[PDB]
């Protein structure tokens, strides 16, 4: 039951969060260029770094 | 990855890479895709490459690091009472290098009865083999099982069981090499510090040296599990049926 | 179903890390773990309502009385000869449907050859011919076959080692399998640590022992037989190193475990496709393994390469090399 | 020099699929009468 | 040549185009084709 | 008639003094590498010796020799090959002189 | 790196388009042909 | 110290420690005329199938090398290709061909040359590099059977086919060269197969020579192994009934007792399988220190039949010599 | 199905000691572990070759064509 709900969870969080990206404006925008975040995380920093 | 063409009928990844696939060698299979265009071949090796993906994006923590049996053979070298002479040391340094990489032998840890090198001087040559190597790391870390020192004034590395690793100038002055400093969870790993200071290749080279040594060492040192490991002593057997 | 392997529980070569097991080359040469596959192939020479019948063809010779390549293993009556080697393209039943005869023989399409061992010519209930041809294939442990003990510890063959490279005791015994000590603590199979001693003390005594549930032979007098000879009580021996000659610095838990070889073999699992047949509706590569192939890249790895931002791989791996289609749109209509 | 160079490295690069990355960071890993 | 060992009678009988699959003297209707007379090479590995 | 492909010199590993050298010897194994590595390491001038078989599906072996600055590492290889032949001349001698005395 | 079986490497190709720089290299892969591994399965001409 | 230290949980002091630069006193150089003074061979027993001898005062790099030659690289003759004519037995043909290539043969391998691979398949097998062995048996129902009738030796004529049914056809000049020593299978009662009436085996086998690293059927020994001798140091002597149970902790001939309760003395410390059963008793620990001499090797070399087990050792030293000789006379391709 | 010719872990020939193993047990009977040592199988890798050998050639040969 753990194998199903692991894949099912990020597969539905994907369908809302596919087309969000960090722009050269430093904002995070959608497909239709509507602002989600003026800067990512409030500091602009990258969790992998 | 980069393909390598070998005579059997099976895919052979390295064992430090089987942690992101969350796989083991028990009969499961994988899927190899060969890209076909120059743009799709260059995006795959640069963005999806192993050396660039040595950290998970979830937290920026190492995910490709030492697996289960490369932590054991590494602990058994840098254990406090491993002492090597020139014949054993330079053979052990040739295991990790394939007889190609050049080494500058430090003066030994012990001089007057014999000439002996601790096992912590061997891993300090796995990080930087000679003076031409650029990797000079300075980290400071607690192991998994950390027995603290006797008094609380002795700082951290005066610990019992030798459980606080301090590396100064890419050389190991204390502490064993374990999951805490070679595994896949901590931002004070040895491999993490080589990546964050010197780049993805130098962290990959030091990991390939540790994979080759610990795959030749441990079959010539010997490590094994028996029934006397699991058997309780007869003063546990009396004290169990009291509690 | 299995063989008693001599098993040294130790860490060796770094090719036995996570459930892989180290194997002996000279054991495989003598018949350790060597198996055999048999496969049936039925054709029914059906007769039709047109009073015309399927026929078995003949040997097709060329230039003198020797067969062509596809009829080398055929014999005079069109059904392949028993004992002959068929390989990847030859014909072993040469049947023909209809008086024209449209040649529709069977073709052995396997990646490895296989000897005909049994050809059976009979007639079923409704009075029509029934040929069953059995095909035999011998196969030995390769890198990638699954072995297991009887304790749920499945494992794959990771390396095959030359037998002067294996560790050896004072008597000279080398293991058939080397098993990693890291499969014991997380899995807690202590009943495998008692199978080895009861196996070892029993074979030194000459008696088969018992490991039945809630009972069986006892560890405290399997360790009585084992000191009686001059072995250690705990089953741990002092093995030498085959590579460097020296004493190993640990005592090696060493004795016979019963290993069984599973049907999941890497010869029947390795497959690969460049281009091949396509499904006539979707004009994508086909399904299944026993086709040419096609490995599905679906809905969850697409997610993975979006997260890398690799956009031309995603264009290539999904469209350019799966189903690309040069189409003519109209600009004013859009159809 | 070290600390400032680590700070420019740490900024989110443009073009990254930061929503796709965040959607796999969450769904992937595994008092009284509460859920 | 003579071929087609019977199933349980173990008799020997060649077959024409359209005789039968009957083992004549037995009546049993399974016929095993006998071993070839050709040489078969094996390596002893 | 020399054998041009038995032993090489891995030029990507050597120094320019010749005091360090790697040698790719083919068709050899642990039986000849470990015997050399004992004998070569018994020079007063050899400061590093260790072989390694880099992949088991390659019938091949890399020996590494680093000396101090008084002997080329080819000369320490060629010395240590001679002393290994001198060893087996002793072992052939005392083995036959105890068989035929029996 | 990943170790690929040389029976899979014979069937999984790469469309190497010839240039000035790999003209001599790809000629050796033609003459080796499909059945030895430093080789090649197909050839697609400039126009055919 | 050349004594390996055996303790209850670990083994200590296992490495060579005889090179210059082990200590400040840079001793133990090569000095082949000093190795010649130190080296010594003792011959314990010598059979037509099994040698037992010591190699004293050498390194385990050299001693393991001699063991690895004898197992893997000393050549011998074994059947390689089998050509079946009419195998109608239950054992499959590739199984029976594996049972026939695995029997030993009494060919001397110095009477044959190595076969080739990069030559055509017609002039491949000359009479100097092959040996043709044929098996040809036919199982018939014995009419003169006793009416109890269960043991298949008096039920059928040739119900079992053994290895001494492998006859020898001398090809070419082998009817004069092998006129003195015919090829017999060195263990002639190897049960190859067993039959029932109607079933029949006929074949020829071609027997080339190879080494043990190719297939295990070419390995000349049944096991060539060594061991170091155990030394048993009875510190702080043991007497009385404690010496009676100190005797029992070893194999029986190893340790004697002189006059009942004077002391326990070690009698034949060669004889013990090291099982360190003394170290699990806390009474004798501090009153014994058992070890193992790293210089002193004890070879046991038992043959498969083809050649005498001291010629296996003499060839194996000669092979390791010719490896260092070949490599010294090869040019180093810079 | 029939006895292996050699021990797997040594290569000691054990195929000639199955016909003689059954005679030591059937007549002049021994307790299966001194009948092994009398045949000269010291190593336990070689004792397990014929002790745990189940002989299936005798049962397979009951089902042939009578021929
Ligand atoms: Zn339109
Ligand atoms: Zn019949
Ligand atoms: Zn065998
Ligand atoms: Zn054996």
């Amino acid at each position: 039951v753990k194998t199903a709900e692991t894949g099912y969870m990020s597969r539905r969080l994907m369908k809302s969060l596919e087309d969000l990206s960090c722009q050269y404006d430093n904002t995070v925008r959608t497909s239709a260029n509507g602002i989600v975040q003026f800067t990512y995380g409030g500091d602009g920093l990258d969790p992998l770094e | 990855h980069y393909a390598k063409i070998r005579p059997w009928r099976t895919f052979r990844l390295n064992e430090c890479v089987c942690t992101p696939y969350n796989a083991d060698f028990d009969g499961d299979e994988m899927n190899l895709h060969v890209p076909q265009t120059e743009e799709a071949r260059a995006e795959a090796i640069n963005l999806m490459g192993v050396k660039n993906n040595l950290l998970t994006p979830k937290s920026g923590e190492p995910i490709i690091a030492a697996t289960q049996d490369f932590i054991t053979g590494s602990y058994l070298i840098s254990h406090k009472d491993s002492f090597y002479d020139r014949a054993t040391l330079t053979q052990l340094l040739s295991m990790m290098s394939d007889g190609i990489e050049h080494f500058d032998i430090p003066p030994p840890a012990i001089m007057k009865p014999y000439y002996l090198w601790t096992g912590k001087q061997v891993f300090s040559l796995l990080i930087k083999p000679n003076h031409n190597s650029p990797v000079v790391i300075n980290l400071d870390a607690k192991n998994k099982v950390f027995v603290p020192p006797k008094s609380k004034s002795l700082p951290n590395e005066m610990s019992q069981n030798d459980g606080f690793v301090i590396i100064r100038g890419s050389q190991i002055l204390s502490g064993v090499m374990d999951k805490s400093v070679l595994g896949d969870g901590k931002k004070h790993s040895v491999f993490y510090t080589i990546l964050r200071d010197y780049g993805p290749q130098e962290a990959a080279n030091a990991m390939n040296r540790m994979a080759k040594l610990c795959a030749r060492f441990l079959g010539n040192r010997g490590f094994s599990i028996g029934i006397n490991d699991v058997t309780p002593a007869d003063d546990l057997k009396q004290k169990k049926e009291e509690l | 179903a299995g063989q008693n392997a001599t098993v040294a529980v130790m860490s060796y070569s770094g090719y036995d890390i996570e459930d892989a097991l180290v194997l002996n080359k000279s054991s495989i040469d003598r018949g350790f773990g060597r198996c055999e596959t048999r496969r049936k192939t039925t054709t029914v020479l059906k007769r039709y309502a047109n009073h015309t019948q399927d026929i078995i063809g003949g040997m097709r010779v060329d230039e003198n009385g020797d067969p062509i390549w596809q009829h080398q293993s055929l014999g005079p009556d069109g059904l392949g000869e028993v004992g002959m080697k068929v390989q990847s393209g030859q014909i072993y039943i040469n049947k023909s449907v209809p008086t024209q005869y449209r040649e529709a023989p069977v073709i052995y399409r396997g990646p490895e050859p296989s000897h005909i061992d049994q050809v059976m010519m009979s007639v079923s209930d409704n009075d029509q011919a029934l040929i069953k041809v059995l095909l035999r294939q011998n196969r030995r442990p390769e890198l990638g076959d699954k072995f297991s003990s009887r304790h749920g510890q499945k494992g794959v063959c990771g390396i095959i080692v030359k037998q002067e490279d294996m560790p050896f005791n004072d008597q000279g015994i080398v293991p058939d399998i080397i098993m990693n000590p890291h499969g014991f603590p997380s899995r807690m199979t202590v009943g495998k640590m008692i199978e080895l001693i009861s196996g070892k003390a029993g074979v030194l005594n000459g008696t088969l022992e018992y490991g039945t549930c809630f009972g069986g032979s006892k560890l405290e007098d399997m360790s009585k037989i084992l000191v009686d000879q001059g072995f250690n009580y705990s089953g741990k021996d002092m093995l030498y190193s085959g590579i460097t000659g020296e004493c190993l610095q640990a005592y090696i838990f060493f004795g016979p475990i019963y290993y069984q070889k599973l049907k999941h073999m890497v010869l029947d699992k390795m497959h690969a496709r460049a281009r091949g047949p396509r499904a006539v509706l979707t004009r994508q590569p086909t399904e299944g393994r026993s086709r040419d192939g096609g490995l599905r890249l679906g809905e969850m790895e697409r997610d993975c390469v979006i997260a890398y931002g690799a956009s031309q791989l995603l264009l290539e791996r999904l469209m350019i090399s799966s189903d690309a289609f040069e189409v003519d749109v109209c600009d004013k209509c859009g159809l | 020099e070290i600390a400032l160079f680590k700070y420019r490295k740490a900024r989110l690069e443009p073009g990254t699929a930061i929503g796709a990355i965040g959607a796999q960071s969450i769904g992937e890993p595994g008092s009284m009468n509460v859920t | 040549t003579l071929k087609y060992i019977c199933a349980e009678c173990s008799s020997k009988l060649s077959l024409s185009r359209t005789d039968a699959v009957r083992c004549k003297d037995c009546g049993h209707r399974i016929l095993l084709k006998a071993r070839t007379k050709r040489l078969v090479q094996f390596e002893a590995r | 008639e020399p054998d041009r492909e038995k032993i090489k010199l891995l030029t990507q590993a050597t120094s320019e003094d010749g005091t360090s050298a790697s040698f790719q010897i083919v068709e050899e194994d642990h039986t000849l590498g470990n015997a050399l590595r004992y004998v070569i390491m018994k020079n007063p001038d050899v400061e590093f010796c260790g072989y390694s078989i880099p992949h088991p599906s390659e019938n091949l072996l890399n020996i590494r020799i680093q000396t101090y600055g008084e002997t080329t590492a080819v000369d320490a290889l060629q010395k240590g090959l001679k002393d290994l032949m001198d060893l087996c001349d002793v072992v052939e001698s005392k083995f036959t002189e105890k068989i035929k005395s029996m | 790196e990943v170790a690929v079986p040389d029976r899979v490497a014979k069937v999984l190709t790469y469309p190497e388009k010839v240039t000035r720089y790999n003209r001599h290299k790809l000629q050796e892969l033609i003459v080796n042909g499909p059945n030895v591994h430093p080789g090649a399965n197909y050839l697609l001409k400039r126009n055919e | 110290s050349n004594i390996v230290g055996i303790e209850y949980n670990r083994v200590t002091n296992t490495t060579s420690t005889d090179f210059p630069g082990f200590s400040k006193d840079a001793e133990n150089e090569w000095n082949v005329e000093k190795f010649k003074k130190d080296f010594e061979v003792n011959i314990s027993s010598l059979d037509a199938r099994e040698a037992n001898f010591d190699l004293i005062n050498i390194d385990t790099s050299i001693a393991n090398a001699f063991r690895r030659i004898m197992i893997s690289e000393v050549p011998s003759v074994a059947a390689e290709y089998v050509y079946f004519f009419n195998n109608t037995s239950v054992i499959q043909d590739e199984v029976l061909a594996h049972r026939i290539g695995l029997v030993p043969l009494k060919v001397d391998p110095d009477m044959l040359t190595w076969v080739d691979s990069n030559l055509p398949d017609d002039e491949k097998f000359t009479d100097e590099n092959t040996i043709v062995l044929s098996l040809n048996v036919k199982c018939t129902r014995n009419p003169d059977a006793p009416k109890g009738s269960t043991d298949p030796k008096e039920l059928y004529n040739n119900a079992h086919v053994y290895a001494r049914d492998l006859k020898f056809e001398p090809q070419g000049r082998q009817s004069t060269t092998f006129a003195d020593c015919p090829v017999v299978p060195a263990d002639p009662d190897i049960l190859l197969a067993k039959l029932r009436p109607g079933q029949e085996i006929s074949l020829k086998a071609h027997c080339i020579l190879g080494i043990g690293g190719d297939h295990a059927k070419f390995s000349p020994v049944s096991t060539a192994s060594y061991r170091l001798l155990p030394q048993i140091n009875i510190l702080q002597p043991i007497k009385g009934e404690s010496a009676r149970r100190f005797q029992k902790c070893f194999p029986p001939g190893v340790i004697g007792i002189d006059e009942g309760s004077d002391e326990a003395y070690v009698k034949d410390a060669r004889k013990d399988t090291v099982s360190r059963e003394v170290l699990r008793y806390e009474e004798f620990a501090d009153k014994v220190k058992l070890g193992r001499v790293r210089n002193h090797f004890i070879f046991n070399v038992e043959s498969a039949g083809a050649m005498t087990p001291e010629e296996i050792f003499f060839k194996s030293v000669r092979i390791l010599k010719n490896k260092a000789e070949y490599l010294k006379n090869c040019p180093i391709t810079q | 199905m029939i006895v292996p010719v050699r021990c797997f872990s040594c290569g000691k020939v054990v195929g000639d000691k199955w016909e003689s193993y059954l005679n030591l047990l059937q007549e002049d009977e021994l307790d299966e572990g001194t009948a092994l040592s009398r045949l000269g199988l010291k190593r336990y890798c070689c004792r397990r070759m014929i002790l745990t050998h189940v002989d299936l050639i005798e049962k397979f040969l009951r089902y042939n064509p009578l021929e």
